[PDB]
């Protein structure tokens, strides 16, 4: 009866928009099932114009590949959302929903309604969450061991590059965070760091640095490159006026008044650097090996630069909006905007800065401090696809250690998490139904769903996961009567099992709980959806 | 039955997106793929290599043998390519020697693993047999070392070093263009007793001129730099004046006015009188500090008007535009002087001196010469080529640049030492690695035995380019290292070459040691990728 | 989110198969098509309906208000309107009556089932509301049956019978139509009363010329059959009398010619000067027989030679082509005549009997007089047909075999069996097919009370197309219903009727002084096919079509 309304309007309606949902999920899925694990797949995106990108997240790979089915377009977007708070989940977010559709699905055939459905998986991701809470074990963050933090990240490294690059990227993940902490205030920021990319020695070669790391070198060649004690002096004020608010011009009656009233723009100049110069002969003068540097985000007169150049002043200019914040952090000094308040107190302090030319660029590098409040991660690549594949990496990485700080409790990973939930949803009792025969329907279909995930990760490495899953089960029986509580993993390489806690896999609180509630909602809207519609004005 | 049922995922992603998969293509097929530009490189390769033409969508025409430079041009749609593209491009902007080593070893790496997928070998375990491969293969470079040298100063020391390099491209001149370089090296390093901490050096400090006509045997060194340019207002005095400063300055001669638009505002006549004359003594009284400092040269970067030029003809002043910013700091750089963007006048301190200045036609256009005898020069220098076609000249060029960046890689680290080549160095690494793999049990040694097997391409290369079996040459090259004199054994390309057997310290032909250690560290990880990558993604157009 | 899946897993079937199902409104929309053709045939209903024009593809133009008729040139697409489209072809071939009521009666049960539906009755109850309502229907008919036709033949009785059939096809006016049909029924009945032999009618017996130019008024009635034709020789009026003797041969009139490889075969001169004499005496030796038996006239069945037809000339003897069959088949039964394909002399018992052959010109043309007299009657006789327009000349032949089928209904059964018309008939059974269903416990009343509001479409219809309102007139007729029987019997009141036009007000008294009624034999069949019709749409949930 659309047509009746618009003649270009097109519907599918009861099992006819319920193909596309399952299929659709199903489809999306297929593809990126094959991402999740250390095991898994590398996807080459390649575009139109020839870039080449290298990465098993699905955050990057939604993003790149626009998808025209409408049905995997949620998918998409929830997978966006649970990378922006979590940074990851986005993988996993996916093999859930076409899960939980394809289960549900079963049922649909066998005279099931989808109300019903989706009661069985509401009230089985209640217990989840109730499960969740006495399945995590509380950590204690005040010793801020290294062994801890580097087995965790580890664990999220070993799912994007191999087992090389792993170990060299792990301390420096672990570092990441370091000097940044709060005991009462709680807030921690990982947007203090500062993602680097350039193209040196060799992505293996990569390092950690203890202070600020900036893309501009030196302007002047007199400008010392390394300087044993600088004072940084922030300048938010552009030395060199691009233009003037108001209109004005200068009308000279005789040639003498040229060059005065050229010389009449230089007052404004140098009585920005009169200041300036008396800052650094105030704390001491003719002292040998005791620099000062300058770091201004707008730009800078290169006609001032030989006035600098006299004193061996280093000036940097097009500072990027968030490295003001990060200044007072490092270097320890106070953000100032002009020249008219100055003082040895709001100076910053560094130990050791000095420059590196890479090709056609210079790198300014600033390090040594005493108690800097942030960091920065150097991302060294030997290629194109090297800067945007390991950023993505560490991107992931950032949010999974940050977790642990926000939240004590520790989750392990390897599957153990989705296993103990099929046996803990097969019977509910007496405590939770609402209906005869109603609910245990989709509380069965939200049980043998969850699933999937450590059969998917068998299946990357090439064995048989109902094999592995196999004597899971076995073990599961004979530690509850034994009264011993043990958590079984699951691992690749001989096709067994192991324990998450010994192997040193372990998975962060808030990934598995908004991928729980998150992936419910998108398979729960879609089994309320009979009809597929399609109207508008082209 | 007529119709497919064209799939359910037909309708994900879309039409154009194209998936090549395991299982669904590649796997040694893609691999089958770069075989065609992989041939490419493979005659390209050794002194007996041939150029390829290479014409662009705008018309140039750029004839060399470097895969970096070729690889650069060519618009490849082939995805994985580019992988190899990228990895020659860094071979060229760090060490600038060895791009062709790395696209012909990543190559092989790929072909000797046609055999490992075909007997089931998984493409994990590929991966930790060539990383395994490569730590053992840079920790038996440094015992193979006997041209350790401390020298890095004396002419005859960068024969084994700039000459090798320049033997293999424009192989029809030796002794002619290896002079031009050492030559220009001994230019731009300062004149010191001991020169310690790994003085500066750059690639900026020998620079090419081309010039149209003459045979290259006629070309010469320059320690100044020579540009294309229209002297005026007088010829110029040769050495009558002997040393004479030169003041560069950034900013034009002109009277100083303000960034904003100005205009001339005349209330009354009296000040039009004085108009004339104003101008004309205003920019006197800055040109006339000039000459009182003896400043016979004035480069100014901006255009100079008429009244700056005026007056800097009588006093004889020479004026150069040097439009561009990038040569106007290497004409400092001869001199020695500071840039002024101030007029003001000119101080002692900041002042240069350059010998003579003279203008001359090389190749019949006029072009100045900054050549500065008895001087004293800091990382400057030009080499003047002298050719019939621009095209031949243009691999030459790129040959010296190749040159001077073998000087920048042995300058900067500690060393970069020698290495023995013409397939000294390839042959003697196959006996390592074959004896590597039998130390270690295990499923990696497949991949150890093939990763040795990629290294008798560069040897036979010399060989299949000079017209030789390498069923012949080759096997007998294996038994000549049978035990000092047994390193030593390399590939001759000659028509005495029927023995196979020449010593290599009779030619000198020698390698770096940082740069085969750069090369292979690329190319082992070009030949990774292609491997770790499962699936392959594309777009429409 | 550009483009929809556009319902994947279709390649299973080809790009022109579409599924239309009861589901989505599909089933209401196949009853919403019904109503596109039904109010095309509501407007031709009764004896005020309104004919209609169709144009086929070859331009011919047939105007009628016939539902069977007007629905054979017309192209239909829906599947379910040509279950409605063959159900009124049925009921004009089997009884020639009720087309009109089985095309308006099976369009107003699936009205009435769009309500039914909605209400949630499953399809399976909806046919079984219809088939126990129809059994209880086909029961009341028989008996609210009144009076009988008793004798076959009746100057008066045939009036009660043919005329109130065709005063709906052409109505114009009424003694004029239905005295030229009457007659022509009374010749082809054997009568034969007291001999017990069982009667027997031919629906093809009755022939209508059309014949353009003069009058309705100028018509009548032919006992012989009229055709075109041109005498060859010469033409006759047989005014010397005494009847005449007729022989009518199927095979052509000529030298009988060997079938494979007929040749002159000439030897020599002497066969050569015998063989142009000898094909006249062979003529003139066959075709002297004929007339030494006193054979005036000789129907042929195909192209006569002219040789053969130079001695007909010579005695006299009239000569007829009847091309086709048919044609030539209904020529004997009207002189009681036996063909032989022989050319020899006939045989004397096989001789027909025609008293006179007269050609005069009528509409322009020859035509040849078959016509009887009223001793040595004859069978398959002829209607004259005259009208200004060939449009009209077209219904009234389907309006005059409308009539000629009502005399089939007087065989079969065993009676006439009138029933009360005016729409009389589908109005009693309302009030008593509401009683059946308040009887029949469950959920089952619901299609029965329905099937009764049906049938409230030919008083509806009637009273529409006089031009008087339906809401005044329909509701003042339950009134005479609605007092049901008193204490006492002799009840009229089963004869209150629907009039046209005139003072409205219900009226016409008692249709039994109008003397229109109708055929029991129609209405039976008529309910069953429009039932059928219905239930066959209803029955159907899916439904899928090809190409389009």
């Amino acid at each position: 009866s659309l047509q009746l309304l618009n003649p270009k309007a097109e519907s599918l309606r009861r099992d006819a928009a319920l193909k596309v949902n399952v299929t659709s999920a199903e489809g999306l899925q297929s593809v990126l099932e094959t991402n999740l694990g250390p095991k898994g797949t590398l996807k080459m995106l390649v575009d139109g114009a020839g870039n080449i990108k290298l990465t098993k997240d699905g955050k990057v790979l939604l993003t790149e590949m626009q998808i025209q089915s409408p049905t995997a377009v949620l998918i998409a977007r929830a997978a966006a959302a649970q990378d922006e708070i979590t940074g990851d989940g986005t993988t996993t977010v996916v093999c859930l929903v076409g899960e939980l559709l394809r289960q549900a699905h079963r049922f649909i055939q066998e005279g099931v309604h989808p109300r019903i459905i989706t009661d069985g998986f509401e009230i089985a991701r209640k217990e989840s969450m109730k499960f969740l809470d006495e399945f995590k074990i509380s950590k204690t963050n005040l010793s801020n061991d290294r062994e801890f933090l580097l087995q965790v990240a580890r664990s999220s490294l070993l799912t994007k590059v191999d087992a090389d690059l792993t170990e060299v990227l792990t301390p420096i993940v672990t570092d990441a965070v370091l000097s940044v902490y709060d005991a009462q205030a709680d807030n921690l920021d990982l947007h203090m760091v500062e993602i680097m990319q350039m193209q040196h020695l060799s992505p293996k070669d990569t390092t950690f640095i203890k202070g600020l790391v900036l893309d501009h070198g030196g302007r002047h060649p007199d400008m010392p490159t390394r300087v044993k004690n600088a004072y940084v002096l922030i300048l938010n004020v552009s030395l060199e006026y691009e233009k003037t608010e108001v209109n004005s011009g200068f009308f000279y009656s005789s040639a003498d008044q040229r060059d005065k009233l050229a010389a009449s723009e230089r007052k404004f100049v140098d009585a920005k650097l009169k200041k300036i110069i008396d800052l650094k002969n105030e704390v001491c003068g003719m002292d040998p090996d005791k620099g000062f540097v300058i770091i201004n985000q707008k730009g800078i007169d290169p006609m001032s630069l030989d006035v600098f150049a006299k004193h061996n002043i280093l000036a940097l200019r097009r500072a990027k909006r968030r490295n003001m914040e990060r200044l007072q952090l490092v270097t320890g000094g106070e953000a100032q905007n002009s020249v008219e308040d100055l003082s040895p107190q709001i100076l910053g302090f560094s130990g050791l800065v000095y420059q590196e030319t890479i090709g056609e660029e210079k790198f300014t590098y600033v390090t040594e401090n005493t108690d800097p409040k942030s960091c920065t991660i150097l991302i060294k690549g030997s290629t194109h696809y090297a800067l945007a594949q390991t950023k993505d990496a560490v991107r992931d990485g950032l949010r999974a250690v940050a977790n642990v700080l926000k939240d004590k409790n520790i989750i392990p990973g390897a599957g153990a998490f989705y296993i103990a939930l099929s046996r803990y949803l097969r019977s509910a009792n007496m405590n939770k139904l609402g209906a005869k025969g109603k609910t245990k329907t989709g509380i069965e279909a939200f049980a043998e769903a969850l699933l999937v995930i450590p059969k998917t990760l068998v299946k990357n490495s090439g064995f048989d996961p109902l094999d592995v899953l196999a004597m899971v089960e076995d073990e599961l029986d004979d530690a509850q009567d034994s009264d011993e509580t043990r958590y079984v993993g699951v691992d690749l390489n001989i096709g067994d099992s192991c324990d998450p806690t010994i192997e040193g896999i372990w998975d962060s609180y808030r990934v598995l709980r908004n991928a729980i509630t998150g992936a419910t909602g998108i398979a729960s809207n879609l089994l309320l959806c009979d009809e597929l519609l399609r109207a508008g004005r082209s | 039955s007529l119709r497919l049922p064209q799939n359910p995922n037909a309708g994900l992603f879309k039409q154009g997106y194209n998936s090549y998969s395991n299982a669904d293509g590649q796997i040694i097929k893609s691999i089958a793929a770069i075989r065609e530009l992989h041939q490419m490189c493979l005659t390209s390769m050794g002194p007996c290599g041939r150029n390829k033409i290479i014409v662009n969508h705008l018309g140039k025409i750029i004839i060399t043998n470097d895969a970096a430079t070729m690889l650069r041009e060519l618009d490849i749609v082939h995805p994985a390519v580019k992988v190899l593209v990228m990895a020659t491009e860094q071979q060229k902007i760090d060490m600038g020697d060895g791009t062709n080593l790395v696209m012909i070893l990543a190559g092989e790496l790929l072909n000797v693993s046609e055999k490992l997928i075909s007997m089931g070998l998984s493409a994990v375990e590929i991966i930790q047999g060539y990383n395994m491969a490569r730590k053992f293969t840079l920790k038996e470079l440094d015992e193979m070392v006997v041209g350790e040298i401390t020298d890095k100063n004396d002419k005859n020391e960068l024969l084994k070093m700039i000459k090798p390099v320049i033997s293999s491209k424009k192989y029809g001149s030796e002794d002619i263009l290896s002079e031009l370089v050492s030559e220009a090296v001994s230019h731009v390093l300062p004149v010191a007793q001991q020169a310690g901490e790994i003085p500066y050096f750059n690639v900026d400090s020998i620079r090419v001129v081309k010039i149209m006509g003459g045979s290259l045997s006629n070309s010469t060194v320059i320690k100044g730099m020579v540009f294309n340019r229209e002297p005026e207002g007088h010829v110029k005095s040769l050495s009558e004046d002997k040393k004479h400063k030169v003041a560069v300055f950034t900013c034009p001669l002109d009277i100083a006015n303000t960034e904003t638009k100005g205009t001339v505002l005349l209330h009354n006549a009296q000040e039009m009188l004085d108009f004339s004359k104003g101008e004309e003594k205003q920019i006197d009284a800055m040109m006339k500090e000039i000459a009182d400092m003896g400043v016979e040269c004035i480069v100014a970067g901006a255009g100079v008007g008429e009244l700056a030029l005026h007056y800097l003809n009588r006093y004889g002043i020479l004026v150069l535009k040097v439009p561009s910013k990038f040569e106007l700091r290497r004409l400092c750089r001869v001199c020695g002087a500071t840039p002024l963007p101030r007029l003001g006048a000119p101080t002692p301190e900041e002042l240069g001196l350059v010998e003579t200045v003279k203008t001359m036609e090389i190749g019949g256009d006029r072009v100045t010469v900054f050549k500065q005898e008895q001087g004293e020069i800091s990382r400057t220098s030009t080499i003047i080529l002298r050719g019939a076609t621009q095209n031949n000249l243009d691999d030459i060029e790129r040959a010296i640049d190749d040159g001077v960046a073998a000087v920048k890689g042995l300058m900067k680290p500690s060393g970069g030492k020698l290495l023995p080549g013409a397939g000294a160095t390839e042959i003697e690494l196959i006996s390592r690695i074959t004896k590597y793999g039998e130390r270690t049990p295990g499923l990696l040694q497949l991949a150890i035995k093939q990763f040795a097997v990629a290294f008798e391409v560069v040897p036979r290369t010399l060989a299949e380019t000079a017209g030789l079996d390498v069923n012949e040459v080759l096997p007998n090259l294996y038994a000549a290292h049978n035990v000092t004199d047994h390193l030593y054994k390399g590939v001759d390309i000659d028509g005495e070459s029927d023995e196979g057997v020449k010593d290599i310290r009779e030619e000198n032909i020698y390698d770096m040691l940082a740069t085969k250690k750069f090369a292979i560290n690329v190319a082992t990880e070009a030949a990774t990728t292609v491997l770790s990558i499962d699936q392959i993604i594309m777009a429409k157009k």
